[PDB]
């Protein structure tokens, strides 16, 4: 939603397939673009926690 | 941990 | 700072110069980019008011 | 509007 800020590496601005929260910025990121999927137990961005992807 | 799928 | 969340048309993850925070979803971005100055009273972000920039 | 300047 309107309220919901997408920043994914990608950056494009879009809602599709599966993405997931940063615990700590709230930013959404698209699950295939981080190289995560749906099961893992804690999420931070790559700026939160930088790191390669 | 919160995950969506639109 | 890490909990501030950078979110520019520019794309690029940076704090340097004049930034302006989105008064609905909290994103920063460059002014400059963005081709807007602090004397505006209110702001908002390309996506929460889309818009050619 | 918030704005900053580092
Ligand atoms: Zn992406
Ligand atoms: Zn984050
Ligand atoms: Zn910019
Ligand atoms: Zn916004």
């Amino acid at each position: 939603g309107p309220l919901d800020v997408i920043r994914c590496i990608c950056g494009l601005y879009k809602d599709e397939g599966l993405m997931i929260q940063c615990d700590k910025c709230m930013v959404w990121q698209h699950c295939d673009c981080m190289g995560v999927n749906s099961d893992v137990e804690h999420y931070l961005c790559e700026q939160c926690d930088p790191r390669p992807v | 941990a919160r995950t969506k799928q639109t």
